[PDB]
């Protein structure tokens, strides 16, 4: 287990490696996008709340996202899918402020358990989607794999799509989109990723996230314990030692750290205007 | 921004709490 650095504390040293280190790892959950208008997972408005409620029927809100229960039923998923499709929402301060980060060449990675693709809108280049996407499907039972647009149709119709090449008589011959669900792999590229990053980073950031899911949840004790790790959460993370901890919205820590690193980090907060020359 | 947004309240040695934190809540 990973122990507190005792000379790393301050948001001061928090700004400093920020301006030092080359190789960070900025580890996302659903909390960045929550300012965006797409709610977390497990907070008191979050989904697995909203789906206690509207789904009753389910052993728990998770049976939602876990395959075991998916194989046995998927029309609460494909009934309730269309609600956490990539809509059309604009990225947040702190995607885009991991965007410039990896613009001036300093994000070593970008791993976001997000399904959302505000990454991509942001125009994060090294991204890592540790949990899938709807970019792609696949049968259940014979694993042919479709893009998105063959099964968008009858997900806004809350339908189950059906397997073209499998027999029309199959009932789980069904179209998965690619998202990870309880039980099942994370993609491939997460695991090769992590391999080459973790004696590469030398910042650990761990925003908007409450990591209570493995294996991303493992990732801050998998890494060299000397690398320092910053927190920047609306609620701490006590199975865990971070060496500083920031504590609120995460927009609102991030544009307070964009003003201390001066640059082109406070140029990204465009509202208010700051002072300049017409 | 929010109500005093730039500022933080400070628990030693490595804490602080920013406006939206929950421990605001209840
Ligand atoms: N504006 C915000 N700023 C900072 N933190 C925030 C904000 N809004 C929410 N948070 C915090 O972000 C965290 C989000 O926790 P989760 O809801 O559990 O989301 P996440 O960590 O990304 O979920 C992990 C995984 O669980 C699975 O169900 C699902 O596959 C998901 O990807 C919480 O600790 C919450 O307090
Ligand atoms: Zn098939």
């Amino acid at each position: 287990m990973r122990k507190k650095r005792k000379d790393i504390n301050t948001i001061e040293d928090a700004v400093k490696l920020l301006q030092e280190c080359k190789k960070i790892i900025v580890l996302t959950g659903a909390g960045v996008s929550v300012s965006c208008g797409i709610p977390d997972f497990r907070s008191r408005d979050g989904i697995y709340a909203r789906l206690a409620v509207d789904f009753p029927d389910l052993p728990d809100p998770q049976a939602m996202f876990d395959i075991e229960y998916f194989r046995k039923d998927p029309r609460p998923f494909f009934k309730f899918a269309k609600e956490i499709y990539p809509g059309q929402f604009q990225p947040s301060l702190c995607h885009k402020f991991i965007a410039l980060s990896d613009k001036e060449g300093k994000l070593l990675r970008n791993y976001t358990q997000n399904i959302d693709t505000l990454e991509q809108v942001a125009g994060i280049q090294r991204i890592i989607q540790c949990h899938g996407s709807f970019a792609t499907a696949s049968c259940l039972i014979c694993k042919y794999k479709v893009d998105c647009e063959a099964v968008r149709g009858d997900i806004f119709n809350q339908v189950v799509p059906r397997c073209p090449r499998c027999p029309a008589d199959e009932p789980l011959a069904i179209m998965k989109p690619e998202i990870v669900f309880f039980g099942e792999n994370l993609p491939e590229q997460f695991h090769r990723a992590m391999k080459y990053d973790k004696d590469e980073v030398d910042l650990l950031i761990v925003i908007g996230s409450s990591l209570k899911v493995r294996p991303v949840a493992l990732i801050p004790s998998s890494i060299p314990h000397e690398v320092p790790q910053i927190l920047i959460n609306r609620e701490p993370l006590p199975h865990l030692h971070f060496d500083v901890e920031l504590l609120g919205d995460c927009d609102v820590i991030i544009n307070e750290l964009c003003h201390r690193l001066g640059g082109e980090y406070a140029k990204l907060c465009c509202n208010p205007v700051k002072l300049s020359e017409i | 921004g929010p109500h005093m947004g730039s500022q933080y309240l400070f628990l030693p040695p490595n804490r602080y709490i920013f406006h939206g934190a929950e421990v605001y809540s209840d």
